[PDB]
C-alpha cells in the first residue's frame, strides 16, 4: 500500500517505467564541512606501495559534490 | 532549466537527417573555373621594334 506516501510527502509516487531509473547510486552527501567521503574499499588497511608510480582508484561521485 | 528526466518524452526511433540521404545529396560542378593571375607584360613596348 502506498497510502503512506501521500501522507508523508503530500503527493502521489512517481513510478517510472523501468524501475530504478532515478534512484541515484548514493544516499546523499552531507555538506557539512570537515568530513571526508571514501570510495569504494574492500579493506582499510595498510600496504607499501611501488614508488615511482601512479595508483588510480575509483570514486563515484552519484551525487553533486562540494569538496 | 529544462533538465527534469521524470516526464515522457515523445520521440522514439529514427529521423531522416542529411547523413541518412548520402546517395540522394549530390556534388555539384557549378561550371565556374579558378584561373591562375596574370602577369603584366611591358618589357616589349621598352624596346625598339623592327
Amino acid at each position: 500500500s502506498i497510502a503512506w506516501y501521500r501522507e508523508l510527502y503530500g503527493t502521489e509516487p512517481n513510478f517510472n517505467y523501468p524501475n530504478g531509473v532515478l534512484v541515484p547510486n548514493h544516499p546523499g552527501y552531507n555538506q557539512t564541512p570537515g568530513g571526508i567521503y571514501l570510495p569504494n574499499v574492500a579493506a582499510l588497511s595498510g600496504a607499501a606501495i611501488t614508488a615511482n608510480r601512479i595508483h588510480y582508484v575509483y570514486f563515484q561521485v552519484a551525487q553533486t559534490f562540494v569538496t | 532549466a529544462l533538465n527534469n528526466t521524470t516526464y515522457q518524452g515523445s520521440m522514439r526511433g529514427y529521423a531522416v537527417t542529411k547523413s541518412r540521404l548520402d546517395s540522394f545529396i549530390p556534388e555539384v560542378w557549378t561550371g565556374e573555373v579558378l584561373r591562375a593571375l596574370n602577369q603584366n607584360f611591358v618589357a616589349s613596348q621598352y624596346v625598339k621594334t623592327l
